[PDB]
Order: structure tokens, then sequence, then C-alpha cells
């Protein structure tokens, strides 16, 4: 039972304290570490450090976690990797900016989510709130066809019925004689966003000047844009929701707890297939039969499947839903789980848009009543999650036990002769409703 | 007030070149108090140590852009990567010279990679111009798997997708492969003779081994391959007649250096009539923050329209590449290149000169030959097909009419149960009826032959879930007919929006209705 | 490389007191907070026994009485009370860089 | 438990090539480092170059780039060192050491008996 020499590197930012990184059981093999605390890095202090860890003992692994925002020390990493057959994980601050395309001989691995999952999630709270008319607002920065390209063929292959209005792309210099016209083509409510966190500010100041922003529509916009959490421009209306990743209840300990675990994982199930195990170069100057990637593909540690893919992300992420309230901070909603989302608002809350300078009288609360054939009450059908297209949603207020005056909303599905009516004034009266069925008891009496 | 312009290139002559260039390059624009001044350096072996070297010896003499050259060397391309990175962490631009991979143009992970030469994805382009001058319209494209295979197959969809029309298939092969006559097989069995390729020297070599082998090389046959695989081992062995594409002065380097230093003065120059200019940072070590007008000066580089160019005006596109670059069009006359065109910066001009075909003609070939042979699909509705068990052995037993018609037969192969019931049965059958009357008239009219035989489910076709992948596909016979083991389905098929949006239907032959039947 | 010596390259100490060896290295042979230091005991005829890793940490099933410390480019080794198994030859290698090395060796009566 | 044993001592005319063969019985033999020393008499020690035996990658000394060879078997448990032109200081000990993959320096801790040569 041979040892590793992994090598944890981290940022001087962070609380950890080095004899904590070297004291932090239940691992397959037994793992020294060795553990340097650095401050912001540079392309030569990168080199330096990792060339001077490489000497002396054999490392197996590395552990590099940053606090900074520059997005060039993933692809220095990468580079590193390489050049010197080392396994490196991403974890925390510049190394875990996704990287799109690695080298084939690289074995650098990430912490983090990609364009893909962010839009699954996106497409995910879109049906989960009943927003089934949307628009899509790309500008021409990089990845921005991968994204269309999904965001068409999951749509594509739904139960939801999707009604994708259109497709806009802004190419010019915002010289209000295409992108005006193209910006007055959107009617929906729901719009999906692409860009960076430069061109947002624009195109919000645009959209705020034409009329787009309001206690309606809904802004849906990936981790590109809300990015550091600390700098929030003026342009943001209060209410842009936004996926990102979850830097709030993921402990570093908890990181590098499980970057130990994967790097041990692999090496103690290659040592089976056969009998040696990775070892770094030589030294740097100077001057891989079998890889790990076969791994790493399959691994579990405490039910927690910790399993890459076979492109170099994580199986199972843990995204994180946001929203910017009224006191201009990014408040967490909801989280992900395994495959499925939670909301904590069951209801989505109404947020006052800049300074809710044209307060909304439009959205009404209407209370109703069974009793056939003119209110009609059906439960959800579970194979779309979603009331049948010819129905409105309601919700009824049932307590789970006597003792206790604490209950749920319990969401159903209406349809009679009163509900064609109230939709048929809704389509002409140009007004939106808060469907409920009353609990306190019949029609009325003194 | 001074600018330094540092430059990473191979020989000793080739800095002095630079160096002589930065002076002359001084006076078109007068030499003021701002005077511009030349640094460089030579390639080293190791990765490394030259990330090490460009960052201290450059760096440290706060230049304003890099130049890089790309030594000779069986490493390939993937050079000027250690630069690229080193001064992308600073956003300090960098222009390229003679490397041409696709990867440098994707501007998420290269940050400030400008280059003068045109990369390995506009021969996608070039073929496309020359698909319509002569008029074919049926390719069978190869491509490697690798990054430069996909970028190559995109480019090309991309451009196909302004005519709505889909290229006939598009195989992938693994770098590195040793046999790939299984693939070569199925380009065979399709309509399509133009044959596309993209691919290494050692690829296109075991490429062109297999198509001699299998006899791919004769009348009707056309080939259209890239620049790579009419150099070394695949020009060694190459089949005669084929077209390449190459690049006018694209190994010129004392013109590129030339073009690329004029360009970077007058970018500067015309920067210097703005503000807000800081000065570069200083040293390897203690500087974190990027450089503050980076992204102003490459924007600045890539708004230039230059005009005095020894390959002329040079533009670059949104990506960061090279624009109107003029190639030219070989030919393989007898295990020799011989120019027969050349391409204009966006057309073609074809030369006086012979192009002879790989067969020996003269006269330019049409590969599309089309499939005489059908398989008809049916079912055993009750009016319109009948179905019959033969007699003895493949043999129908010959009834007649009333009217004194004898009774039109075709021998139909199909199961007897489903899956569930029978696993794998499939006998000859005698099939008979309106469909099969129909069926014959078209084939005597048309003049084609065909073989009928029956759907192994019975359904005729909706869109259904698979588990994985959460996909929907069809099944029955539409499933057939997409899949391929079909070419025409002769049977009782409704007219619906579902199936019209991924086939076409032909004008109805039977006119009707739904309507319930009951118990009376 | 790094090239040690030790003194004094014989050494002849009473039987009972103590006896000291130092062994002095060309550059600071520090490894992120490990000190990296061997000593061995080569009796003749037998290849060497290895006695103390890291400068510090006494090796299993070996006498108490024997003892290393040091830090920097300095390092000392002394044993007590001496007995009849101090006869044979000591080194020290170091494994900072590689390639290693080893000392000049010292005797004891 | 780890046991190493070697040849028997050599002695041949000066200019000819010696082959010392150490052969490992107590571990997994595809699984550690074998590094190979030289002792002169009495004087110190020096370092020749190790061979991982499982992917068979090779580091040797610049003193001894060139004149020394590391090969090894996997089926047979042996390690192979291919001296070449000898003379007349290449008479000394040579051990076969093998390490224990469980602390973060690399030390000697299994020894092997030693082959004396004499030209
Ligand atoms: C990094 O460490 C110190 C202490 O945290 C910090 O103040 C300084 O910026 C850096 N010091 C050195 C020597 O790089
Ligand atoms: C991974 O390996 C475990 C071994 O217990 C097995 O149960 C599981 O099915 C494997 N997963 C995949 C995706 O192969
Ligand atoms: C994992 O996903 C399955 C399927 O949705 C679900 O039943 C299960 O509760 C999930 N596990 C956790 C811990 O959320
Ligand atoms: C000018 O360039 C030369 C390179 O030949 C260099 O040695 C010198 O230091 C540079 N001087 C200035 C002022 O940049
Ligand atoms: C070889 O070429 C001839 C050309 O006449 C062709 O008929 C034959 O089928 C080819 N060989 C094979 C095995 O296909
Ligand atoms: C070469 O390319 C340039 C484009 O800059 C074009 O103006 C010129 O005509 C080309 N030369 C030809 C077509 O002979």
């Amino acid at each position: 039972p041979p040892a590793l020499n992994i090598a944890v590197l981290l940022g001087h930012s962070h609380d950890v304290t080095e004899r904590e990184l070297r004291n932090l059981t239940g691992l397959p093999l037994d793992v020294n570490v060795v553990a340097l605390l650095m401050n912001r890095t540079d392309p030569k202090s990168l080199i330096t450090h990792v060339c001077d860890l490489m000497s002396g003992a054999r490392i197996h692994g590395l552990v590099f976690g940053d606090d900074t925002d520059q997005e060039a020390v993933a692809q220095m990493l990468d580079f590193i990797s390489s050049q010197t057959f080392i396994p490196i994980l991403g974890i925390h601050g510049g190394a875990s900016m996704i990287m799109a395309d690695k080298d084939p001989t690289s074995t650098f691995f990430q912490f983090g989510a990609s364009i893909q999952q962010q839009a699954t999630v996106m497409l995910k709270i879109m049906q989960d709130y009943d927003w089934h008319v949307f628009s899509l607002v790309t500008t021409i920065f990089p990845g921005y066809r991968d994204f269309i390209s999904f965001i068409k063929t999951t749509v594509d292959n739904s139960f939801v019925g999707w009604d994708m209005q259109n497709v806009i792309t802004l190419d010019t210099s915002f010289e209000d004689a295409k992108t005006q016209v193209q910006l007055k083509k959107i009617h929906s409510s729901v719009i999906l966003l692409y860009c960076s966190k430069d061109e947002a500010v624009l195109i919000l100041s645009e959209a705020r000047s034409l009329g787009l922003t309001g206690y309606d529509f809904f802004w849906i916009v990936p981790s590109l844009v809300s990015g550091n959490t600390e700098l929030i421009p003026k342009e943001f209306p209060s209410g842009l929701i936004s996926v990102s990743y979850d830097d709030w209840d993921y402990s570093l300990e908890a990181r590098v707890r499980d970057g130990l675990g994967i790097l041990t994982t692999a090496a103690s199930s290659m040592l089976e297939k056969f009998s040696y195990i990775p070892e770094a170069k030589a030294s740097c100057y100077g001057q891989p039969l079998h890889t790990l990637h076969q791994f790493m593909v399959n691994v579990t540690w405490d039910g927690k499947d910790l399993s890459f893919t076979e492109e170099g992300y994580q199986v199972h992420p843990r995204l994180v839903v946001i929203v910017l309230n009224k006191d201009r901070e990014w408040e967490k909603v909801g989280k992900w789980e395994n495959q499925t989302l939670s909301l904590r608002h069951a209801v989505w809350p109404r947020y006052k848009s800049f300074s809710d300078c044209e307060p909304d009288d439009n959205h009404l609360s209407i209370v109703t009543l069974e009793e056939a054939p003119f209110v009609i009450v059906e439960d959800i059908d579970p194979l779309t999650e979603t009331c049948v297209r010819n129905t409105v949603p309601c919700r009824k207020f049932v307590k789970i036990n006597n003792s206790t005056n604490e209950g749920m909303n319990v969401k159903k599905c209406c349809k009679g002769f009163c509900i064609d009516i109230l939709k048929k004034l809704s389509r002409t009266v140009k007004f939106t409703y808060d469907l409920y069925l009353v609990t306190n008891g019949k029609h009325g009496k003194k | 007030k001074i600018v330094n312009i540092g430059a990473v290139l191979s020989t000793r002559k080739h800095e002095q070149m630079f160096r002589e260039a930065v002076n002359q390059a001084n006076k078109r624009h007068g030499s003021w108090k701002i005077q511009l001044n030349a640094t460089s350096v030579t390639h080293k072996p190791n990765a490394i140590q030259m990330a090490l070297s460009v960052c201290e010896d450059l760096i440290s003499s706060q230049v304003y852009a890099i130049l890089v050259s790309h030594p000779p060397t069986p490493n390939d391309h993937f050079t000027p990567t250690p630069v690229s990175y080193t001064a992308g962490f600073y956003r300090i631009p960098v222009l390229g010279l003679t490397t041409r991979m696709s990867i440098y143009s994707d501007k998420s992970i290269h940050l400030s990679f400008l280059r003068t030469v045109p990369p390995y994805s506009h021969q996608s382009s070039v073929w496309f111009e020359m698909m319509r001058v002569y008029n074919w319209n049926h390719i069978i494209l190869l491509v490697s798997d690798d990054h430069e295979g996909r970028a190559a197959q995109k480019r090309l969809e991309t451009l196909l997708e302004e005519r709505e029309s889909k290229a006939e298939k598009v195989l992938q092969f693994d770098p590195g492969t040793k046999n790939v006559t299984a693939l070569l097989m199925e380009a065979r069995e399709l309509e399509a003779r133009v044959i596309i390729l993209s691919a290494s020297e050692d690829d296109a070599a075991t490429v062109y081994r297999a198509a001699a082998m299998l006899n791919m090389t004769g009348s009707g046959y056309v080939w259209l391959v890239g620049e790579r695989e009419i150099s070394g081992n695949a020009l060694r062995y190459a089949p005669d007649g084929i077209i390449g594409l190459q690049l006018i002065n694209g190994k010129n380097e004392s013109a590129h250096i030339s073009d690329a230093v004029g360009v970077v003065a007058q970018a500067v120059h015309e920067l210097l009539e703005k503000e807000n200019i800081t000065d570069p940072p200083r040293g390897c070590v203690g500087n974190t923050n990027i450089w503050k007008t980076g992204p102003l000066f490459k924007r600045v580089l890539m708004s230039s329209k230059y005009a005095d160019g020894v390959t002329g005006r040079v533009e670059f596109n949104e990506d960061g590449d090279r624009k109107f670059a003029n190639y030219s069009i070989m030919n393989l006359q007898n295990r020799k290149l011989v120019q027969v065109g050349i391409y204009n910066g966006t057309h073609v001009i074809p030369n006086d000169r012979k192009i002879i075909w790989p067969g020996g003609e003269t006269e330019k070939p049409r590969g599309y030959q089309m499939s005489t042979r059908l398989k008809i699909v049916t079912i055993h509705q009750e009016p319109f097909v009948y179905v019959k068990p033969t007699m003895s052995d493949g043999t129908c037993k010959e009834e007649f009419t009333v009217n004194g018609d004898p009774v039109k037969k075709v021998i139909c192969t199909g199961p007897n149960d489903t899956s569930p019931g029978s696993p794998r049965h499939t006998v000859p059958q005698c099939c008979y009826g309106f469909c099969i009357d129909l069926l014959i008239k078209l084939a005597r009219t048309m003049n084609f032959t065909y073989e009928v035989h029956l759907v192994a489910d019975g359904k005729f076709g909706t869109q259904e879930r698979v588990n994985n992948s959460n996909k929907k596909e069809w099944n029955g016979m539409m499933g057939e007919l997409l899949s391929g083991q079909a070419d025409m389905i002769v049977a009782p098929l409704t007219i619906n929006n579902e199936r019209a949006q991924y086939i076409e239907f032909s004008k109805p032959f039977k006119y009707q209705g739904l309507t319930i039947l009951v118990k009376k | 490389d790094i090239v040690l010596t030790q003194s004094p390259a014989s050494l002849a100490v009473s039987l009972g007191q103590r006896a000291t060896i130092s062994c002095r290295a060309s550059e600071s042979v520090e490894y992120y907070g490990t000190t990296l230091m061997q000593w061995y005991q080569q009796k003749p005829g037998q290849p060497p026994k290895l006695l103390i890793y890291a400068a510090s940490n006494v090796d299993s099933g070996v006498p108490a009485r024997f003892s290393g410390s040091g830090s920097g480019t300095d390092f000392s080794l002394n044993i007590h009370p001496v007995e009849e198994d101090d006869i044979a030859m000591y080194f020290c290698q170091q494994s900072r860089k590689v390639p290693s090395t080893f000392g000049g060796g010292t005797k004891l009566e | 438990q780890v046991q190493l044993q070697q040849s028997g001592a050599e002695l041949m005319k000066p200019g000819a090539s010696v082959k010392i063969s150490c052969k490992a019985t107590g571990y997994t033999f595809r699984s550690y480092w074998i590094e190979w020393l030289k002792q002169r008499p009495g004087h110190g020690l020096e370092w020749i170059g190790e061979i991982l035996p499982g992917s068979g990658r090779t580091n040797y000394n610049e003193k001894f780039k060139g004149k020394a060879t590391i090969t090894a078997d996997t089926s047979s448990n042996t390690a192979y060192m291919q001296l070449s032109s000898l003379t007349s200081e290449d008479s000394a000990v040579y051990y076969c050491t093998r390490s224990r993959g469980t602390m973060i320096t690399r030390e000697f801790t299994y020894w092997g008996q030693g082959a004396l040569v004499t030209v």
C-alpha cells in the first residue's frame, strides 16, 4: 500500500491555516500532503513554485485553489499539467473557471458547471413557474452558437410545448438603426440574455429606455454576466434571476477533502489494473503509456457521486439560483438536487424594478369556489407536472393535521364556464390575475 | 517617448531583417521624439524554459506587441502556445506569422492572438466556391474527428445552411488509424462521387492506400483535398487527377515580417492621436493586474484597413484572422503538380492548362449515380395489400380474377409475428392487391426494378421517447425509411403535418376520411 | 548538487560519556517544513543500516541512545551512553536535490 | 518479508562487460523503484540510476551517463545492470536498494548483499 505525496496549494485571503491543511481517515490510501500559501500569482511565480515542489519528493498530484478573478490561471495550469504529467484539480477562484477545449494529453479537471448545464437549469426554472413564451437575445460573444444550438435541440424534444418566438443577434455597434428595430420586435414576458458583463449594461439600459423592464418582464442571465457578487452596476434591475455556483455553503475544507478523496480513489482503482501508480516528471528542465482518464469516469465517495463526464466536467455539480432583491444584494433562492430543483418561493413574488416609478395595479387577486358545471377542480397531471393546456392554475390551503395550523398551498387545475368567461375578460380588458379557491366556507352568509 | 516591439524569431538573419524593417518603418511616418526600438530572441527546445525566457527578456523591456515565427520542427504547430499564454495574461497583443492551426481562432482560450495567414478552415470556403462553378451538388465529407476536422466540418455546414441543403454524409475516423476499409465501404455505397478529405499526412497516406486497394479511383470519382494532403508521403502515394490547393507567399517569412511591422507601426501611430494611454507592465514578478489599455490597443489593431502590402491590403475579420488570401489550384498530372487556375480573393479564375481527371478523361466528370434498384416497404392492409404464403419454395400459385385478368403477384419477404411471439422468423411470401398494381404501373413507366418486403413491427409510425438521453425517435415504416433500409413507402399512408416535416409525399392517389364501425 | 562534509574524520572517545558528529551541508536542505537529512551506520562487511530520517525522528527498532537534531545548513548527531555498538562508520545523506549524495564517513574507538 | 539477493563475485580481464542480478522476493515487483549504488573502498558513496519495473521509466546520473545501463524483467523478478568498457577505477561493490512507499523523503531501507568486481 504505497502512499500519495499530494501537494495542496491555496491562497492567503482564505482563513485556512497551514496546520489545518497538514492535519485535516476513510481514504482508501494514505495521503501525506505538502502545503504552501501564496498571494496573487503571476506566470513566473506559478512556474517557479511548481518546479520547486517537484524537486525532492515524487509529487503524485496537485490541488490548486486561488482567490482572484483572472481567467489565465486556468490555461497556465493546463499548460503545466500537459508538460509535466501531474493530475491537477481546480478548486476555487481563478482555477474554477471552465475552459472549453483542453489538450488531449492534459489531465486537468475542474470544479464547475458549463453553459449546457446552466441552460438546463434556466429552462427548468421557466418550466417550474409556467413561463412557456420566451425570446432569445445573444450577442457575438464566443459560445453563442453552442448556446443557441443546445437550446433549440432541448426545446425540440420536450413535452411542454415551448413557444420560442424570436432568436435575435445584435451584431452591430448599437447604432439604433437596427438594434432598435430588433428590440422592438420583442413583446414576450420572459427573455434569456447571453453577453459579457460590459455589454449587459448597455443592453439593459437600452431596454429600460424602450420600456422592456417593469413588473411583468422577467430577465434570466447565466453566470457569465452576474459574476463577482461584490460589484453590482447601476443598470441591473431589481429582480434579475441568474444561476451561479455555490460559494455560500461549500466550505473550502470540504473542497480540499473531496479533492483528496477523488485523487486517492482514482489511484486506488488504477493500482488494481496495473501495479504501478502515475508519477510526475524527473524535473521541469532537460531534453505516458496509461493515463487516469478512464479511472475518473466512475468514482463514488460517501454516496456522493463525484464522477466526471467524458469531457472534463462534473456529472453532479452544485448550482444555486440567486435573485437581486430590493436591497441591491444577491440573495439565494433555491438549490439544485442530484437531478431535480427545489425552490423556496412556491409563489413567485413581485420585485420593484429600479425605483418602481410606476406602481402596478393590473395584477388582481380573484377568489372562486367549486360548483359544477361552472368551476371544476382537477389534480395536476404528473406526466409533465403541468396543468393540461385547457385549464388554469389555482391553489388551495389544506392543513396537514388538525392539531396545528400549519399547511401547504396545494396547486390544482381549474376549468368551466366562469373560467372561460374569466379568460375572455383577461384577453379583452388586459389584466392579469391570481386565482385561488376559497377555504373558509360556502358562498356567503352573515 | 519610445515604443518597443518584441519578436521571437527563428534565425539571426531574420532578426536582422526585423531590425532593419523597424528602422525603415521609422521614416514613413517620420522620426519624432517617438521612436521605435526592436528587441528579439530565438526559439528554445523546451516549452517551460521558453515560457520563462519570453517573460523575463521581453516583458522586462516593456514591449507593446510580440511576433512569433514558428520554426520548422517535427513538433508541428503548438509552438507559439507558451508565448500566447504568457502574453495573454497581461492582454498584450500577439501577431502570428506562419502558424495555421484552427485552435488559435478561439478567443475564449487565446485572448490576444492575431495572425496574417488564414487558418486551415477557409479551404472550406474555397471548396464551396468551386462546387458552384462545376455544378456539383452532392459530396461525401471525410473528417478526422480532431479539432481541425470538427472546425472544417462546422464551417462547411454553416456555408451550406444558406442553400438549406444537407451534405449527403459526414464520416469520421480516428487519428492515427490503421484500417479504414470499413468506413470506405459505406462511403462506396452512397450515390455521390465527390470525395472531400481533411486529415494529416499519415491519415492521407493511409486513406490513399485503402482507396488504391478498393479501386475507387476510376471514372466518375472526383477527389478534393487540402494543402496538407499534397505534401510528403501523401503526395508520394496519390492517385492522379487529384485537385489540391496552396497559399501564395504563405511561406514568405520576410514578406510577412515586413507586412506585420508596417501594420503595427500604422496602428500605433493611429492610437497615438487618442488619449487615456498607460504603459505596459514591467517584470514578470510582482505585477498581477492586466494592462489597462490592452483591449483598446487590440481594438485599434483589429480596426486597421491597410493599403500598401506585399500581399495586398490586409484586413482582419471578427475572429482576428486574415481576409482575402490568394490561393492556387493545382492538379496532379502524372505525379507532377501543374497549375490549372488561381483563386481570386473572392472568385475563381481558371487558367489555360488542361485538367486531366483521375480516369484520364479531358471532359469534366459528374458523379451522381441514381439507385435503379429500390427497396419498397409495405404493410398488410385489408383491401389494398394481401399477404399469402408461398406454394412450394419461393413460388406463388397463379390464380385468375373474374374479369379474366391474371392476378399480378410479387414475392415479399417478412416475419410471421412480433418479437415477443416470433423472435426471428423471416420467410418469403406472396403479395398482391391494389397498391401492388399501382407499384407495377409505376415501375413499368419509370424504368426501375424493385424488391418488396414487409415491415418488422406493425405500426405506421409515431414519435416516442427513449429512456436514455431523453430523445424522440421514429418507428415502423417511417423509421425504416429514415434509417436507410427503404427507398419508397408504397402503402396506405396518411398525409399530415408531423410526417410532412420530415419526408416528402406525392399527390394523393385516394381521397377519404375517418368513420365509425359498429355492430348491427 | 549538495556536497556534505563530516568532521572529525576520525574520532576517539572514551566509553561511557558521549560522542558528537556534525555534517554541514553546502546549501539549505529544508523542504516546506521538513528538513531532509538521514544518518547511516555500516559495520564493515555489511550493508549500512538506517538510523535517523527527517533529521529529528528515530527509526523503529533501534536503542534510544541514538538521537539527532539541527536545522538549516548545519546538523549534528550525538550518542549517549557510549557502548560497543558505536564501532562502525557513519554517513549523512541528503535528499533535497537529485542526485543524492553521501558524506565522508567517521569511525569511533 | 522483503528479501533481496544478488549474484557472486566477478573477476575478468580489463575491457570486458559484467552483469549484476538483483531479485525481489517480498512484495509486488512492479510497484517500487530500484536504486543502484557504488561503494569505493571506504571513502564514500555515489548514485548510478533507478528503474521502475512497471512502466519501465529510467533515470541516470550525469557522471554515469552512457557507461551503465539498467534493464529489468517483470517475469523473472530480476534487475540487470549493464556495465560497459570497464577500467582500472571500476573495482567497487555494487548494491541494489529499495525504499518503502510510506514517507515523504527518499531513503534507502532494504539493501542487497552486494557484489565485488575486480579488473
Ligand atoms: C505575500 O505575503 C505577504 C503577507 O501576506 C503579503 O503582504 C505580500 O503581498 C506578499 N509577500 C511577498 C514576499 O510576496
Ligand atoms: C461504477 O462501478 C460500480 C462498482 O460497484 C458499479 O456498481 C457502477 O454501476 C459503475 N457505474 C458505471 C456508470 O459503470
Ligand atoms: C436523486 O434523484 C432521484 C431521482 O430524482 C431522487 O429520487 C432522489 O431523492 C435523489 N437523491 C437526493 C439525495 O436528492
Ligand atoms: C533598444 O533595443 C535594444 C535591442 O538591440 C536594447 O538593447 C536596448 O536596451 C533598447 N533601448 C531602449 C531605450 O529601449
Ligand atoms: C478493382 O477495380 C476493378 C475495376 O475494373 C473493379 O471492377 C473491382 O471491383 C475492383 N476490386 C474490388 C475488390 O472491388
Ligand atoms: C491578390 O489578392 C489581392 C487582395 O488583397 C487582390 O487585390 C489581387 O487582385 C490578388 N491577385 C490576383 C487576383 O492575381
